[PDB]
């Protein structure tokens, strides 16, 4: 495979699957490497742990461990055997690193890679009153039940809703009033993180939901830009199996389309069919999807060498 | 104030909340309107998952802000 896997401490399937995803997001990994970690206190520094884990996934010829990283979380070894949601970790972990990157040479990285903005439009139906709200996002929750594929999922997302009845809009001086609400994307980030809502109330929606290897999302912007069309290429499929369960990540790291499967310590080659179509579901299916913006793939997935790992870090890591 | 909560169906429901409210207070109002037991709610705003203990003011959450409700797939 050319790539190393990661040891399962017990239930760290979620972490290993994300650690691989965040590792192969090369621009992030370079950024983690360039973080000022003066050795701090190891069992206290999440960036140091991320640098350890990232360094060995780049160099080791045997499965890498996660002990120190879960240590740096403030966790005991029993917490390593509770099962967890991969997207909750990502929210918690990337928020951690984002603030730990402030005031250092790598401020802005996580939002520059992952953060987009959306606009919510609200207009009253029986009074002249309109409102707007612009909110940033690091991920998109896509509905699944009743939608055959990702295209129908963004249509629903941007569809127009009726704020009615027990959900009338608080139109200020006009009081509670019926209204229409609509969402649009102002910007989509270089690395798109899609959380498929494979859950109804936990029942877990195992239905067939199809995602593609290319995704044109220009239809869901507010203003399209012809100097950077919004085509995204599929990079990762974080597959969940269960109801608790197991987590695996399928990845074409180089964006070339030669995929591998990452099941904790075992890294396999595999076919497109095995990573995309076999994961539409209908117990095993995609839960999270990583698409990278075609215009930005060269930068995001630029190749990473020992020339990108600061020397002070190697000396810290080696002498340890 | 009236904020917005996108549900597990993707539909926007209105929620009546106070800058004072803690996230457990918000989660209970959601249970009161959507039936989701708080022990299973995960609420996402601007890519932050809101923590039991902090309040809505600590996230600059205000009128017409939108929360995204999500459950867990553990593994």
């Amino acid at each position: 495979t050319g790539y190393v896997g990661l040891k399962n401490q017990g239930a760290t399937c979620y972490m290993n699957s994300l650690l691989q995803t965040l590792f192969f997001t090369n621009q992030l990994r370079k950024a983690v490497y360039m973080m000022p970690t003066e050795g701090d206190d190891s069992s206290k520094s999440v960036p140091l742990a991320l640098q350890r884990v990232f360094y060995e996934l780049q160099h080791s010829d045997k499965p890498v461990g996660t002990k120190k990283l879960t240590k740096s979380f403030g966790w005991e070894t029993l917490d390593s055997f509770m099962q967890h949601d991969v997207q909750e970790l990502c929210r918690v972990l990337l928020d951690n690193v984002e603030n730990k990157m402030k005031g250092t040479c790598v401020e802005g990285t996580i939002p520059k890679l992952f953060r987009g903005k959306m606009v919510s439009y609200i207009q009253c139906k029986e009074v002249d009153y309109r409102s707007d709200r612009r909110e940033d996002y690091y991920d998109i929750q896509l509905s699944i039940k009743g939608k055959k594929n990702i295209f129908e999922s963004f249509v629903d997302y941007v569809a127009v809703e009726q704020l009615d009845g027990d959900n009338k809009y608080d139109a200020g001086e006009h009081g509670l009033q019926e209204a229409e609400k609509g969402v649009k994307f102002l910007t989509l980030p270089p690395v798109l993180h899609l959380q498929l809502m494979r859950f109804m109330y936990n029942i877990k929606i195992n239905d067939r939901f199809e995602f593609p290897e290319q995704l044109p999302l220009d239809e869901f912007l507010q203003k399209t830009d012809p100097k950077d069309p919004a085509n995204y290429i599929l990079h990762a499929v974080l597959v969940h199996s269960g109801d608790g369960g197991h987590y695996v990540v399928y990845l074409n790291p180089k964006g070339d389309g030669k995929w591998c499967k990452f099941d904790d310590d075992v890294v396999s080659r595999c076919t497109k069919e095995e990573a995309i179509e076999h994961n539409y579901g209908g117990c095993t299916n995609a839960y999270m999807l990583v698409y990278i913006r075609e215009s930005k793939l060269s930068e995001v997935l630029q190749a990473v060498t020992d020339h990108d790992i600061p020397q002070q870090l190697v000396e810290r890591l080696q002498e340890e | 104030m009236q904020i917005f909560v996108k549900t597990l169906t993707g539909k926007t429901i209105t929620l009546e909340v106070e800058p004072s409210d803690t996230i457990e207070n918000v989660k209970a109002k959601i249970q009161d309107k959507e039936g989701i037991p708080p022990d299973q709610q995960r609420l996402i705003f601007a890519g932050k998952q809101l923590e039991d203990g902090r309040t809505l003011s600590d996230y600059n959450i205000q009128k017409e802000s939108t929360l995204h409700l999500v459950l867990r797939l553990r593994g």
